[PDB]
RNA sequence: CCGCGGCGGUGCGCCGCGACCGGCUCCGGGACGGCUGGGAAGGCCCGGCGGGGAAGGUGGCUCGGCCGAGUGUUACAGCCCCCCCGGCAGCAGCACUCGCCGAAUCCCGGGGCCGAGGGAGCGAGACCCGUCGCCGCGCUCUCCCCCCUCCCGGCGCGCCGG
RNA sequence: CCCCGGAGCCCCGCGGACGCUACGCCGCGACGAGUAGGAGGGCCGCUGCGGUGAGCCUUGAAGCCUAGGGCGCGGGCCCGGG
RNA sequence: GGAGCCUCGGUUGGCCUCGGAUAGCCGGUCCCCCGCGGGGUCCGGUGCGGAGUGCCCUUCGUCCUGGGAAACGGGGCGCGGC
C-alpha cells in the first residue's frame, strides 16, 4: 500500500511533480536516497541558484524568514511542498503522507523500491547535457552529514550484496530443482504454457 | 406540440413527406442487392485463386 | 466578413437544417414546422405546400 | 386469418409497397359492392305483489366527493410490463456460465438455463456443487462468462415459470396491534415440489458439467478481484 | 468471499480552475489511464462508503454504523482515464483522496 | 367479510427493474458517387529503345577463413533502377488502412448520459372512452395451395388432421 | 328517408364547464444587466377614522422570548411552546 | 477472558544486489589470484529484458467417504536454547 521511490537517478522537480499528485490522491509515498537526486543544468549554475535562495531572508528578523533547509531530503521535501496547496488542510494532509530520507534507513533498506522512469535522468536529459548531484549541492551549501551518509550506505550495500548472493543461490537451486522434477511437473508445466507463461 | 425530430422519428418524416418511405425502402434493398453482388465477386475471386 | 462564417450549402445541409431546425414565422410566433398544414397555410399561395416544396 | 403478406424489411418499413401489396392482397376481384322512451334498455327482474319490478343494473351512486381529478390525455405508446419486448445479451446463451454479482449468492458461479417470461434469467449453479438452487436472476447483475456446457437436450420442466419462482406470504388484517402478527411466521420453507424440481434438473446438467475437466471445481469456486487485476483488462 | 468492486479514488469535483461544480465527482479508477480503457466503466454503480457515530439501518442486515452515498459513473473525463461520476447526493469533500467503490453490476458484459 | 374484480387518486421509509418518447454523446457494420471518368500499386509476362547508379565482374590495397568481408576505378547487364514505344482480366479512394472530397450519390444495428411535466368526461333507464393526423401494414368479409409445426384429436420418438 | 326528454356521443346549431372572483379563467410565441432617473403592482408593513366581520379575548388581549412547525422571490406572514 | 462508549482510514501479499545506458544479465569455470565466498581471464547462454513489476507469491466456499497422482509436511497465538 506504499510507494517507496529510490530518488537516485531522478530529476529533482520532475520527480517532485509526480510525487505531488500521488500524495494528493491519498497515496502514501516514501522517497529514499534523496542525496542521489540529480538536477539538470551544470553544477555551478545550481549552486548560485541555491545561494540566491539563501540570500532571501526577512531583513528585520531572519529567525522568521524563509527557512533554507540543507539536507537533500528536506530540499526535495521543499520542492514537493511547492507543488501542493500546502496552506490548506488538504495540502497539509497531503505532505503528511510524504516521507523523505537522506540515504536509505531501516524500514526501507529491506524493501524493493520503485523508480519513476518519467523523472529519470538517463531518459529525460540529452547525454551531452550537464547536471548536478543534489548531494554535492547540499554539501557545499552547508549540509553537515554527507560523509556519515556515505559511510552508512557502504555498510548497506555490503549488507545487501550478501542478501543478493543468497537470493541468487536460491534461484539457481530452483532452476536445478525444476530440472530434477520435470517429469512429475510435466503436465502442469504444459498447461502453464498453453495459456502463455513459461515462454 | 413537441417537435419530434423527423430524421430520427421515421413516422414524423413520413407525416411531413411521405415519399421518404419509398426512398428508404429503396436504399435498403439497393444496398443489400449490392452487398450480395460483392460476396459473389469475392467468391469468384477465391475460385479464380483456387484455379 | 469578420462577423460571419458562410458559404455554399449542400443539398443535405438544406434538408438537415430544415427538418431538424425548421421553424415557421406564423403570426410572428416562431412555430416548429410539425406539419405541412403550417407551411401550406402561409406559403400555399405560391405553390409551396409542404416541407419538400420549401426545400426545393 | 392469414399472416402478414409483406414481410418486415426494417422496423416500420415493409419489403413490398402499396402497389405490390394491391396485387398480392388482390384488391382486384375483392371489391365489395354494398349499397329509450318506453322500451327499457338494460334493467329487468321478477317479484310478487303489485306485479314485476324493474331493477337497474349499475345504479347511480350514493356519494359524490367534493372535488375529484379530471382524466388524462391518451398517450399513444405506454405498454404495461407484461406486453413489453424482452432483450438478452448475446453473450448469455443456454448452458453458458455466469458470475452472479449482487445477491447472497454473490460472486458464486452458475449455469444459465433459460430466459423466463418476465425477462429474468432462470439459473442453477447445481445446488449440489455451489449451493445455488433453481433461481431467477437479472441479465444486468450477472457477468456472462465465455465458458459453456452443452445443455441442448435437457428437458427443463414446463411448469417451472416466473409465476412459480415468486414470493408468497402475508395478508391484511389479523390481530395486528401489540407485539405479534407476521413478524413471526419466520421461515420460508423449501417445500417438496421445489426439491423435486431441483433433483430432476440437476441430474441432467450434472453429468454434462462433469464431462468438462475441472468444470465442477470451477463451479464450486467464488469470483473476486485480487490485486493487480482489473475488470476492464481481463476477459470473461 | 473476496472483493467484488474495482477500486477508485475520488479526485475531486468537476471544476473549472476557479468555479467548482460540486454536483459532479471526478473518479480516478485504479488501473485505467486512457479515454479508451474506460468504456467498461460507463454506467456502473458506485459507492462512497463511510461510517458515522449514530447507528443506521441496513438492507438485509442488523443496524450498522456504515452509510453510503450511491452514484453512477456517467462519462469519461479527459484523455488520461479519469471518469465523471454523479451521486444521489453530492460527495462531502471530507471524501477527497479516499476510496469510492466502482461496482461491476449494471453490467453490459 | 372475501374478492387486491372494474375506475380513480396513493405509495410510511429506503430501493431496484422494465419498455416508450425527447435531447445528447459515442461505437460498430455495411452500400454509393466524383476525380488526371482518380494517382500510385499489385499480378502475368512478351517484344524492343536508350540513359544512370553501380555488379554474379574486374582491378589496386586492406582485413579474415580459392572463398567471405571492406574500400577504389571504367562501365556493358548475367543486382537493380529510369525514360521511351504496345497490352492484358483484379480492380474498388483497396483491411496489404500509401495520399481526397462528399451523400436524395445513405442506410442498418448497438451502447452511456440527462429529462418525462401537459392532462380535448361533474348526464337524468343506454361507455367512466376512446382518440386527431401519418404509417403501412396486418387481417378479414375472395378463393387457392405449400411448409413448418404449438395446443388439442388421431394413427404408427415418426406420420396425419390451431 | 320518422322525434335527441333520447343520436349516444370526437360534434351535436334542443341546453350547456369540474372552468366563468370576465379586475376571472385559459392558450401560443418571444424575451429578463443596470447607477442617476421614471412608472406599475404589493392578500407588504405602522398609527387613527366610517363601514363591516352575530370576529377574537380572564377557559388569557397587547407586548416580550424561543436549537419548535411552515408559507412567501421578497417586503413579510401564520401557527406550536414559554 | 466478558460487555461497552468513541475515532476512523482500509477491503491479499511482495523479506532489499549494485549499477550501467556508445551497454548490460546469467552461468560455468577447464585455469589463475585473494579472503564456503570475492576478483580475473576464457568459453556457453539470454538481451525490445520470461532468472520479465507487461513480473512473482498466495487462493477464494464447509464438510462427508474412497480411489488415483503428489506425500512427512502442517499445526497446538505448542513450548526451551543458539
Ligand atoms: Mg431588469
Ligand atoms: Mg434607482
Ligand atoms: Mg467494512
Amino acid at each position: 500500500q506504499v510507494l517507496v521511490l529510490d530518488g537516485r537517478g531522478h530529476l529533482l522537480g520532475r520527480l517532485a511533480a509526480i510525487v505531488a499528485k500521488q500524495v494528493l490522491l491519498g497515496r502514501k509515498v516514501v522517497v529514499v536516497r534523496c542525496e542521489g537526486i540529480n538536477i539538470s543544468g551544470n553544477f555551478y549554475r545550481n549552486k548560485l541558484k541555491y545561494l540566491a535562495f539563501l540570500r532571501k531572508r526577512m531583513n528585520t528578523n531572519p529567525s522568521r524568514g524563509p527557512y533554507h533547509f540543507r539536507a537533500p531530503s528536506r530540499i526535495f521535501w521543499r520542492t514537493v511542498r511547492g507543488m501542493l496547496p500546502h496552506k490548506t488542510k488538504r495540502g497539509q494532509a497531503a505532505l503528511d503522507r510524504l516521507k523523505v530520507f537522506d540515504g536509505i534507513p531501516p524500514p526501507y533498506d529491506k524493501k524493493k523500491r520503485m523508480v519513476v522512469p518519467a523523472a529519470l535522468k538517463v531518459v529525460r536529459l540529452k547525454p551531452t547535457r550537464k547536471f548536478a548531484y543534489l548531494g554535492r549541492l547540499a554539501h557545499e551549501v552547508g549540509w553537515k552529514y554527507q560523509a556519515v551518509t556515505a559511510t552508512l550506505e557502504e555498510k548497506r550495500k555490503e549488507k545487501a550484496k550478501i542478501h543478493y548472493r543468497k537470493k541468487k543461490q536460491l534461484m539457481r537451486l530452483r532452476k536445478q530443482a525444476e530440472k530434477n522434477v520435470e517429469k512429475k511437473i510435466d503436465r502442469f508445466t504444459e498447461v502453464l504454457k498453453t495459456h502463455g507463461f513459461l515462454v | 406540440v413537441l417537435k419530434k425530430n423527423p430524421l430520427k422519428n421515421l413516422r414524423i418524416m413520413l407525416k411531413l413527406n411521405p415519399y421518404a418511405k419509398t426512398m428508404r425502402r429503396n436504399t435498403i434493398l439497393r444496398q443489400a442487392r449490392n452487398h450480395k453482388l460483392r460476396v459473389e465477386r469475392a467468391a469468384a475471386a477465391l475460385a479464380a485463386k483456387k484455379s | 466578413e469578420p462577423y460571419i462564417a458562410w458559404g455554399y450549402p449542400n443539398l443535405k445541409s438544406v434538408n438537415e437544417l430544415i427538418y431538424k431546425r425548421g421553424y415557421g414565422k406564423i403570426n410572428k410566433k416562431r412555430i416548429a414546422l410539425t406539419d405541412n398544414a403550417l407551411i401550406a397555410r402561409s406559403l400555399g399561395k405560391y405553390g409551396i405546400i409542404c416541407m419538400e416544396d420549401l426545400i426545393h | 386469418p392469414h399472416c402478414s403478406r409483406n414481410p418486415v424489411l426494417v422496423r416500420g418499413i415493409g419489403r413490398y409497397s402499396r402497389s405490390a401489396m394491391y396485387s398480392r392482397k388482390a384488391l382486384y376481384k375483392r371489391k365489395y359492392a354494398a349499397p329509450v322512451l318506453a322500451t327499457v334498455t338494460k334493467p329487468v327482474g321478477g317479484d310478487k305483489n303489485g306485479g314485476t319490478r324493474v331493477v337497474k343494473l349499475r345504479k347511480m351512486p350514493r356519494y359524490y366527493p367534493t372535488e375529484d381529478v379530471p382524466r388524462k390525455l391518451l398517450s399513444h405508446g405506454r405498454k404495461p410490463f407484461s406486453q413489453h419486448v424482452r432483450k438478452l445479451r448475446a453473450s448469455i446463451t443456454p448452458g453458458t456460465i455466469l458470475i452472479i454479482l449482487t445477491g447472497r449468492h454473490r460472486g458464486k458461479r452458475v449455469v444459465f438455463l433459460k430466459q423466463l417470461s418476465s425477462g429474468l434469467l432462470l439459473v442453477t449453479g447445481p445446488l449440489s456443487l455451489n449451493r445455488v438452487p433453481l433461481r431467477r436472476t437479472h441479465q444486468k447483475f450477472v457477468i456472462a462468462t465465455s465458458t459453456k456446457i452443452d445443455i441442448s437436450g435437457v428437458k427443463i420442466p414446463k411448469h417451472l415459470t416466473d409465476a412459480y419462482f415468486k414470493k408468497k406470504q402475508l395478508r391484511k388484517p389479523r390481530h395486528q396491534e401489540g407485539e405479534i402478527f407476521d413478524t413471526e411466521k419466520e421461515k420460508y420453507e423449501i417445500t417438496e415440489q421445489r426439491k423435486v424440481d431441483q433433483k430432476a434438473v440437476d441430474s441432467q446438467i450434472l453429468p454434462k458439467i462433469k464431462a468438462v475437466p475441472q468444470l465442477q471445481g470451477y463451479l464450486r469456486s467464488v469470483f473476486a478481484l485480487t490485486n493487480g487485476v482489473y475488470p476492464h483488462k481481463l476477459v470473461f | 468471499s473476496g472483493r467484488l468492486w474495482c477500486k477508485a479514488i475520488f479526485a475531486g469535483y468537476k471544476r473549472g480552475l476557479r468555479n467548482q461544480r460540486e454536483h459532479t465527482a471526478l473518479l480516478k479508477i485504479e488501473g485505467v489511464y486512457a479515454r479508451d480503457e474506460t468504456e467498461f466503466y460507463l454506467g456502473k454503480r458506485c459507492a462512497y462508503v463511510y461510517k458515522a457515530k449514530n447507528n443506521t439501518v441496513t438492507p438485509g442486515g442488523k443496524p450498522n454504523k456504515t452509510r453510503v452515498i450511491w452514484g453512477k459513473v456517467t462519462r469519461a473525463h479527459g484523455n488520461s482515464g479519469m471518469v465523471r461520476a454523479k451521486f444521489r447526493s453530492n460527495l462531502p469533500a471530507k471524501a477527497i483522496g479516499h476510496r469510492i467503490r466502482v461496482m461491476l453490476y449494471p453490467s453490459r458484459i
